Order: C-alpha cells, then sequence, then structure tokens
C-alpha cells in the first residue's frame, strides 16, 4: 500500500493522514519513534532552508544593508562573525528556540494539540476552510523538501567554485 | 537435574586396572575425586554440571586448536605475506605482538562476537535448566554426528577425550616458556 | 537425497521453494541466517557480477563515458579504480550506491525477516509481469547466470592480476 | 507519577525502560551500537595512536565522538531489551 516504493505497505501506520505522505520511509524511523518531532524538524529544517537560499541569494546580487561590508555570501558568515551582529542574531533565534523548547515540549507529551510545526503566526486567514489548509500544508512540505536541495547545492557550488551568482 | 551419570566422558584408562572397563568409559561413575559436581546442593553459587561440561567443552575445543596453531607455526607454514603486514615471528606468544591491529584486532572482534552470539542459554545453565542449550550444541555439526546412542557417544568421548590432551599439552607448552622446564621434550 | 550429491542425505531447510534448489550444502550452511536473507546476498552479488562482467569488458575492449578525459582510468579497467578513487568519482559512486542500498537493502531486508515478500522483488518488473511461467523461468535464468558472472568475474580479475594485464581483452 | 517499571518477576524488563527509545526494533539498536562502538573506538585510538597536544591536536570531533563508546553499551544493551520483547 506505500507510494513511492510500491513493493511495500506503510512502513508503521503512522505514515496514513499527514500531508505530504507518499509512503517513503524505507528505514522505518516512522514507527521507530515519534513522528510528531520528525515533522517538527522537517518542517523547521525546511522553512530555515528556505529562507537560507533567499539570503544566500540577495547577498550575493548586491542587497547589503547599511554598513555591513561587500563581501561575497561565502565569506559573508566570518566577515559578519568579525564584525559582531551575527552573535545578537544568535541570541534572537536563541530566544525564539527557548520558546520553541516549551512549544514542542507542550506538543509532545499531552495538554495541547499543536501540530507539528504548527505555531499561529497566520495574519491573513489563507488557511481558514480545512481544504485549503491541506493544499497549502502540501505546498509548504513540498517547498521544503525543493529548498534542502537547492540551499544545499548553492552553498556547495558556492565553496567549491571561486563563486558568482549562477554557481555555473 | 541431570546428576552427572549420563554424561558421557567417563574414562577407561581411569578403570585400567583389574575390575571396571567397556569400550572407552569406565563403569562406576565418572571420575570426581573432589566431588566438584555435587556443590550445587549447598549453595546456588556453585554451578551445576552443565555449566562445567559447557566450560569444559570450550576449553577443550579452544586448546585443541591452540596447540594445532603452536604446531604449525613453531616452524614454517605461514600465510603469503604482502604490504604492511609480515606473518613471520615463528615463536609463538609472541607472534600478536608482531602484528598490525587490523589483524590482532579483528581475531579478537569476530571470537567475541561469536561468543556472545553463542551464549543464549549460559545462564539457563548454572542452575540445570537445560530445557535448551544442551552444553556444547552450538549447532556447528549437530545432524552431522550418527543418529543413533551408542555411535553419538562413542564420537563424544573422543572429543571429550582428544580436548582434555590438548588442554594438558598447552598447558605444557605453555609454563614452560614462562618458566624453563615444565615439559622435559618441550621443541618450544 | 540430494541431487547435486546423490550420495550423501539432502541439505535441511533446502526444500525447494526457492528457484534452483539442487540441494547443494556440503557444509550446511543454510543454518547460521534465514534463507531469505541468504537469497537476497546470492541475488545481490549475481546482479553486482554481472553489471561487473559487463562493464569490465566493455571497458577494457575500449569505450569511453561522456567526458571521460584522458588518465590512467582510459588505459585499462585495471588501473581504472585506482584512477577514479583519486579523482574522486568513486566518492560520487558509493554515495550513489549507498543511497539506493539504504533504501533497497534496508527495506528488502527488514520486510522479508518480518514478513511480507518474495527474496528479492524490488517491484521493477520493466515489462514482463502477466506471464508468470516466463517469471520462474527468467528467476532460474536470473540465478544461474548470476552463478555463472560471479564465477566468470572472478576468473576475470584473477587472470588479468597473475599477468598484470598486458592488454588482453580475451583474458 | 510515573509508570510501573518494576519487572522482578520477569525475565525481561519491559519496552517502557527505554523512554524515548521504547519503540525502536532491536536490530536497529544492535547496527547502531556495532557502528557507535566501532566510531567510538576509531576516536580514542586517535588520541594514542597520535599523541595528543596541548592545545595543537585536540581534534573536538574525536571528543564528541569519543562519547560514543559509553553510548555503544546502552544501545546493546537496549537491543537486548526489545529482542526479548519481540520488537
Ligand atoms: C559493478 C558495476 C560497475 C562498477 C563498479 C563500475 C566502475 C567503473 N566504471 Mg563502469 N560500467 C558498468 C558497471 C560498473 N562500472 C556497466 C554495466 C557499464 C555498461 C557497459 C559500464 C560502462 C562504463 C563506461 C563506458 C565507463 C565506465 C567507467 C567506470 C569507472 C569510473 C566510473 C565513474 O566515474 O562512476 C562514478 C560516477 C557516477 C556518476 C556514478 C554512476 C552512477 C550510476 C547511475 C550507478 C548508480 C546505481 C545504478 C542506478 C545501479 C542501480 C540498479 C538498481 C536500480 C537495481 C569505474 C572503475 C568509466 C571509466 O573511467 O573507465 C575507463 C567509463 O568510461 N564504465
Ligand atoms: C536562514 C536564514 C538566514 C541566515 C542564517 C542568514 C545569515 C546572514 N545574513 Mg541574511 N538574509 C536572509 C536569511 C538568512 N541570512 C533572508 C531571508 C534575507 C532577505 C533576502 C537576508 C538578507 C540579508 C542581507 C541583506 C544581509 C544579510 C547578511 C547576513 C549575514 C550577517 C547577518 C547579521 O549579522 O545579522 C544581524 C541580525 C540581527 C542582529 C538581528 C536583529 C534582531 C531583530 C530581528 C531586529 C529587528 C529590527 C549572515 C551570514 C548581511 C551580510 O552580507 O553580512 C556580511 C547583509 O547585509 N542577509
Ligand atoms: C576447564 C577445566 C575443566 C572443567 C571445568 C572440567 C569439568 C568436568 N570434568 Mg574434566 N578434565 C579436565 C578439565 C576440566 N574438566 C582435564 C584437563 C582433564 C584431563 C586430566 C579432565 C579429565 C576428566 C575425566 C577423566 C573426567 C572429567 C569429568 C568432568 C565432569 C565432572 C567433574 C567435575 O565436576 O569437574 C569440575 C572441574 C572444575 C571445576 C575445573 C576446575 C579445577 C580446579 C577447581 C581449579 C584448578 C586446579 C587444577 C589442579 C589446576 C592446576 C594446574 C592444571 C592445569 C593441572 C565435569 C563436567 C568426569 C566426567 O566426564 O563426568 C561425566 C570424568 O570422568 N574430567
Ligand atoms: C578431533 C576432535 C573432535 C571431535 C572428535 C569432535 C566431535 C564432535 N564435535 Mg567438535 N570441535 C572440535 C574438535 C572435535 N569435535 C574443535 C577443535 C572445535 C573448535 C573449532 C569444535 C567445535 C565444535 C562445535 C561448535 C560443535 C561441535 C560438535 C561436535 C559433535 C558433532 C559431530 C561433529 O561435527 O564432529 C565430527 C568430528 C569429526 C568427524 C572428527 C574431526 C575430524 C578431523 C579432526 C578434522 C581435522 C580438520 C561431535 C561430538 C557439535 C555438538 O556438540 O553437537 C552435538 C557442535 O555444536 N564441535
Ligand atoms: C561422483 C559422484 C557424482 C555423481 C554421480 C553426480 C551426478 C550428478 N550431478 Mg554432481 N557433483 C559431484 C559429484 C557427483 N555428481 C561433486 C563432487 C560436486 C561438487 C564439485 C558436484 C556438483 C554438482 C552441481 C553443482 C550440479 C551437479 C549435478 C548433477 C546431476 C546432473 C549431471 C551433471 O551435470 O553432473 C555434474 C557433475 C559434476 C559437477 C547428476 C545427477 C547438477 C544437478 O543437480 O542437476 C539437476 C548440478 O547443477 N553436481
Ligand atoms: C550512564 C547512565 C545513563 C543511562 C543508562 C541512560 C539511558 C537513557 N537515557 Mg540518559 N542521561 C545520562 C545518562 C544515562 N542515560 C546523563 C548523564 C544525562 C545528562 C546529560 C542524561 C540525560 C537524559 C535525557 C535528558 C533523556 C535521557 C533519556 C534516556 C533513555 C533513552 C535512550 C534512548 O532510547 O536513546 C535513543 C535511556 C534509557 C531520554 C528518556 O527517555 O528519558 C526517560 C531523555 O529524554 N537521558
Ligand atoms: C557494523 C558492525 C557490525 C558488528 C557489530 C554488531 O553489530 O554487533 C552487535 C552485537 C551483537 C549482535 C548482533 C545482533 C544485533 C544481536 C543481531 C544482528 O543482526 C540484526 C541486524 O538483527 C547481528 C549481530 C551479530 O551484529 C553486540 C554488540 C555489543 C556491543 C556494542 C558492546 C559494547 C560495549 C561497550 C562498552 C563495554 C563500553 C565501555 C565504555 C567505557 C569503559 C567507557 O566509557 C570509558 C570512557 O573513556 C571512554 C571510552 C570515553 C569517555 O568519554 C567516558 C569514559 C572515560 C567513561
Ligand atoms: C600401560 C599402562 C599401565 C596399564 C596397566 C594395565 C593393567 O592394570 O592390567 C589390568 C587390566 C585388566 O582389566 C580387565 O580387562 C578386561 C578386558 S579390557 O581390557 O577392559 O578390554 C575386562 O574384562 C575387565 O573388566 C578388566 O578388569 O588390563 C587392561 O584393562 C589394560 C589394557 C592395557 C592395554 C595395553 C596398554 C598399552
Ligand atoms: C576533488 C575530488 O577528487 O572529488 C570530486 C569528485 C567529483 C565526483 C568530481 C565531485 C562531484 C560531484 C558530486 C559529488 C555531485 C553530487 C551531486 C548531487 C548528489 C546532487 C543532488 C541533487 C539533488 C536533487 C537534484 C534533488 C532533486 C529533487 C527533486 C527533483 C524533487 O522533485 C524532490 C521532491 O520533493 C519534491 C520537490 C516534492 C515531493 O513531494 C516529491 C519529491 C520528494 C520527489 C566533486 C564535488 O568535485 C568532488
Ligand atoms: C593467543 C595465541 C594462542 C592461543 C591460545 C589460546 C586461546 C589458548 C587457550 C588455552 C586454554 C583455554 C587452556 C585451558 C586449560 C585448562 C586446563 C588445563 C584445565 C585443567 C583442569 C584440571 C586438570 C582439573 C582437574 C580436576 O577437575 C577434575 C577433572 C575433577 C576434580 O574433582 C579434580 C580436579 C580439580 C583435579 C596460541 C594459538 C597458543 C599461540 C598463538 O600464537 C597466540
Ligand atoms: C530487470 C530490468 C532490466 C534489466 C536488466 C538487466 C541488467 C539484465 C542484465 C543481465 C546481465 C548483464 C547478465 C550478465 C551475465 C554475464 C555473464 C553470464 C558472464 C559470463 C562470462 C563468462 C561465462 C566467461 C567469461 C570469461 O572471463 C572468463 C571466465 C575467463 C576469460 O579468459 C574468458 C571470458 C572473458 C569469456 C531491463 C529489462 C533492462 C529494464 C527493466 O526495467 C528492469
Amino acid at each position: 500500500k506505500s507510494q513511492a516504493l510500491p513493493f511495500m505497505d506503510a512502513p508503521a501506520p503512522l505514515d496514513g493522514s499527514m500531508a505530504g505522505d507518499k509512503g517513503f520511509d524505507p528505514l522505518n524511523l516512522s514507527g521507530s519513534f515519534d513522528i510528531k518531532w520528525m515533522r517538527e524538524a522537517e518542517l523547521k529544517h525546511g522553512r530555515v532552508c528556505m529562507l537560507a537560499w533567499v539570503g544566500y541569494v540577495a547577498v550575493d546580487n548586491g542587497f547589503y544593508v547599511p554598513f555591513a561590508p561587500h563581501v561575497s555570501s561565502l565569506a559573508a558568515h566570518d566577515a559578519a562573525v568579525k564584525a559582531g551582529p551575527m552573535l545578537g542574531l544568535l541570541l534572537a533565534v536563541g530566544a525564539i528556540e527557548a520558546i520553541s523548547y516549551n512549544a514542542i515540549a507542550e506538543m509532545m507529551s499531552g495538554e495541547t494539540d499543536r501540530r507539528p510545526g504548527d505555531f499561529y503566526l497566520d495574519p491573513f486567514n489563507l488557511c481558514s476552510t480545512p481544504e485549503k489548509l491541506e493544499s497549502m500544508l502540501e505546498k509548504e512540505i513540498s517547498h521544503c523538501r525543493l529548498a534542502m536541495f537547492a540551499f544545499s547545492g548553492v552553498v556547495t557550488q558556492s565553496a567549491l567554485t571561486g563563486g558568482a551568482f549562477p554557481y555555473t | 537435574r541431570k546428576p552427572l551419570s549420563e554424561y558421557v566422558g567417563a574414562s577407561q584408562e581411569l578403570a585400567a586396572f583389574p575390575g571396571g572397563g567397556g569400550k572407552e568409559g569406565a563403569a562406576p561413575v565418572p571420575w570426581d575425586p573432589l566431588q566438584l559436581s555435587e556443590l550445587w546442593k549447598v549453595s546456588a553459587n556453585n554451578p551445576d554440571v552443565a555449566w562445567l561440561r559447557e566450560a569444559e567443552l570450550k576449553h577443550g575445543r579452544m586448546s585443541m586448536l591452540a596447540i594445532t596453531g603452536v604446531m604449525v607455526q613453531s616452524a614454517g607454514i605461514h600465510l603469503p605475506g604482502n604490504a604492511d603486514i609480515s606473518f613471520a615471528n615463528a615463536d609463538w606468544a609472541m607472534a600478536p605482538t608482531t602484528l598490525p591491529p587490523a589483524a590482532w584486532g579483528q581475531v579478537l572482534f569476530f571470537i567475541g562476537l561469536a561468543e556472545g552470539q553463542t551464549s543464549a542459554g549460559l545462564f539457563d545453565l548454572w542452575l540445570g535448566n537445560t530445557e535448551k542449550r544442551e552444553p556444547g550444541n552450538l549447532g556447528w555439526g549437530t545432524q552431522f554426528l550418527s543418529k543413533d546412542k551408542k555411535a553419538a557417544d562413542k564420537m563424544r568421548l573422543k572429543e571429550l577425550k582428544n580436548g582434555r590432551l590438548a588442554m594438558l599439552a598447552i598447558m605444557g607448552v605453555a609454563f614452560n616458556h614462562v618458566i624453563p622446564g615444565a615439559l622435559p621434550g618441550c621443541m618450544y | 537425497k540430494s541431487q547435486a550429491l546423490p550420495f550423501a542425505e539432502r541439505p535441511a531447510k533446502l526444500d525447494g521453494t526457492l528457484v534452483g534448489d539442487v540441494g547443494f550444502d556440503p557444509l550446511g550452511l543454510s543454518n547460521i541466517l534465514p534463507i531469505e536473507w541468504m537469497r537476497e546476498a546470492e541475488l545481490k552479488h549475481g546482479r553486482v557480477c554481472m553489471l561487473a562482467v559487463v562493464g569490465y569488458i566493455v571497458v577494457d575492449k575500449g569505450l569511453r563515458a561522456p567526458g571521460a578525459e584522458k588518465l590512467v582510468a582510459a588505459t585499462s579497467s585495471f588501473t581504472a579504480h585506482d584512477a577514479a578513487v583519486q579523482s574522486g568519482h568513486m566518492w560520487a559512486l558509493l554515495l550513489a550506491c549507498g543511497l539506493f542500498e539504504i533504501v533497497g537493502a534496508g527495506a528488502i531486508a527488514s520486510t522479508l525477516n518480518g514478513g511480507d515478500r518474495k527474496p528479492g522483488e524490488f517491484a521493477l518488473t520493466g515489462g514482463f509481469d502477466r506471464d508468470a511461467a516466463k517469471l520462474e523461468r527468467f528467476k532460474l535464468a536470473e540465478i544461474k547466470h548470476s552463478r555463472l558472472a560471479m564465477m566468470a568475474f572472478s576468473g576475470l580479475v584473477t587472470q588479468e592480476v597473475s599477468q598484470t594485464l598486458p592488454r588482453l581483452f580475451p583474458a | 507519577e510515573a509508570a510501573d517499571t518494576w519487572w522482578g518477576d520477569k525475565d525481561y524488563p519491559p519496552s517502557i525502560v527505554l523512554g524515548i527509545g521504547k519503540d525502536v526494533p532491536s536490530s536497529i539498536f544492535g547496527v547502531t551500537s556495532g557502528l557507535a562502538f566501532a566510531i567510538g573506538v576509531y576516536c580514542v585510538a586517535q588520541s594514542n595512536l597520535v599523541n595528543i597536544l596541548s592545545g595543537s591536536t585536540v581534534n573536538g570531533f574525536y571528543v564528541a565522538g569519543a562519547l560514543l563508546v559509553p553510548y555503544s553499551w546502552g544501545l546493546h544493551v537496549a537491543a537486548w531489551i526489545q529482542k526479548q520483547n519481540g520488537k
């Protein structure tokens, strides 16, 4: 009954209802550990990869903010660590991830019905009807899976070559 | 429990005197002067005769293998030597020293894996609760021996005797490399 | 009772559920691990050796990949491995083989022991599925060619290293 | 409160003694035990095959990999627990 691997059936019954389900889990990690943590990690990785690909492209083009010495995105990490504001960005991320500590701890063990990677940062009601919510969830998770490979390729090509915008 | 009388391993040459004999086993009870197989009756700390049989079978098998290795390494017959590895130390007890960690570390590793994975039911021994295990019955050569009772017991008695001799011998080649003279005709 | 050894019993667990079972197990090695793992190992080894034989006898007679350049790999398949390790292409091949091995091998060996499918299907039929007589005939042909090319690749490599390959595609 | 974790009347502990890894099958536990043991022994061997120096040769990856040796003990114990439990 598996979809991606048609010689199997359902790598544990954990893969039955969530968005982006294609029965693809050959190493049975969906049934070995609770799948809510896996979906939280997947969505979180994909969102990080999306913003990381957007930032890596924009810094490599010329969008540079005030001050911020104009260097390529490969050396921008070291340049801004020696500059200083990378530590402040790390502090802000750490505060958000302390709130994420609270969110994930409430989500896994009862007493909160939060979806993995949910939050409630939905100002414009683009997921009011359940069908719209399902469609946006499918688009979000597909964008996650695409942007992981996209940013991985961008970083690898930028590191091995000298560096350009299309990365050869 | 199994009270040591049905265990094959009694020897004719400890009944060599007029009175007592057979194919190769003594008739009136196997040899146990210190009554070490009766030590389970007082306290459960002492092992059962099943654990003792498993221990001596393991010791005998390792000792046959060890004395054969001693007899072959001591003069010639070494594996072909390539790059970064020479099997040239003909002197026993020092051969693992002149050996790379990929070789001496691989013998111990596979010995440990085979020992741990064949250790299913050794602690169902020490208490006489055989059911499974059946002392040394690892499966390597089960159904290969004869399906009757006399021939199988004869084969097992052959295994135990050769094994005991090998134990005494590998401990005669040892304790002679340690202190000079524990075996008059030594050759090693 | 056996067929390949018609003088010494018949090996246990070799009843004939798998194809090409003539009862050739003189050492009785069908008891250490389950027979599904052994059949999977035999089939995987045979597929690897058939692809290896084809690749060796095609590269050795002379054929280069798209933009395969000019290195000691292009001289012969003898030094092709040591050439491509240094160029790092063997790391890419190991990555691709590792990805497919994770997915295929983990799924395929995890579920036979649980119980779920024939030993070595992969469901990539590529055509012939309806003619089950041809399916079992192709299973027999696959395992026979598997054993034949395991022997063939062993012979090829040992012949070539025994003379250090003086440019002999018959070897 | 907590869970009934006592197993003095059984020959093996229940699966709930593993906490967050109470559903991992025994084969994954054993394979990861062997892998963690091999990697950890390699990492600690990189401290005696090569003399660890005052700052020059410390190699924190080998330090983090050195924690896999006590982790490999817990994985092969959990492999036995899941095997007796049938998982
Ligand atoms: C056992 C199989 C096997 C192995 C180990 C090799 C190994 C090698 N071959 Mg080779 N080859 C094979 C089979 C094999 N071949 C077969 C069957 C053919 C068809 C006739 C060829 C045709 C061939 C040519 C024409 C050339 C080589 C070359 C090479 C060398 C470098 C290859 C390279 O850069 O790849 C690393 C780079 C990669 C991109 C990896 C390849 C990824 C493919 C897709 C394999 C991945 C798995 C694949 C999908 C199979 C899974 C099947 C599964 C779905 C059931 C290397 C020594 C080249 C060379 O230098 O020789 C002088 C060369 O010119 N081979
Ligand atoms: C690893 C050693 C070992 C062990 C565990 C056994 C175990 C056994 N033997 Mg056995 N045996 C051994 C070595 C061993 N044997 C050797 C080397 C010989 C040749 C001399 C024999 C000759 C022999 C005969 C002829 C018979 C047995 C029998 C038995 C069984 C009952 C006797 C008993 O309880 O012994 C328990 C033994 C031990 C607990 C071993 C420990 C030894 C002591 C306590 C410590 C070491 C002292 C020792 C003197 C060491 C000094 C140096 C030494 C190398 C000489 C039992 C299964 C009988 C049998 O088959 O019953 C069915 C029987 O008739 N054995
Ligand atoms: C890829 C490898 C393949 C082989 C290995 C392997 O997989 O076997 C696995 C196996 C058996 C098995 C198998 C099954 C699982 C049963 C079934 C498998 O089949 C399947 C898939 O079902 C087959 C098989 C045979 O494999 C058994 C595994 C046994 C294992 C893994 C035993 C570890 C002890 C660790 C100890 C004692 C640690 C001491 C640690 C110490 C003393 C320290 O920590 C000291 C310390 O200083 C350190 C070092 C660092 C410091 O920071 C901390 C301090 C200072 C304290
Ligand atoms: C110096 C030396 O000696 O070594 C050299 C050797 C050598 C070999 C020359 C070198 C090289 C090159 C290497 C290693 C190249 C590796 C390249 C690699 C491995 C590149 C991955 C791409 C991933 C893709 C395309 C993913 C697509 C994903 C696609 C197309 C999807 O649709 C994903 C999907 O999710 C969506 C979007 C929606 C989902 O609903 C459905 C799915 C899941 C299907 C190096 C680096 O120079 C090193
Ligand atoms: C590593 C290595 C090698 C090796 C090796 C290995 C693994 C060697 C192993 C050797 C091994 C395992 C040797 C066991 C001996 C046990 C004995 C002798 C037991 C005696 C026990 C006796 C004599 C007990 C007798 C009694 O109990 C009886 C029977 C009844 C009781 O009432 C009365 C008493 C107590 C008296 C090579 C191959 C050698 C060289 C190579 O290069 C490197
Ligand atoms: C399943 C599938 C497909 C498929 C497939 C595949 C890949 C089928 C492949 C079959 C394959 C590739 C089978 C090879 C056998 C090799 C043999 C028998 C080697 C013999 C070699 C022998 C007998 C001897 C060799 C010698 O070297 C020796 C011993 C000494 C030398 O001196 C002399 C020579 C050199 C002669 C489709 C249909 C393509 C697509 C579909 O979607 C999915």
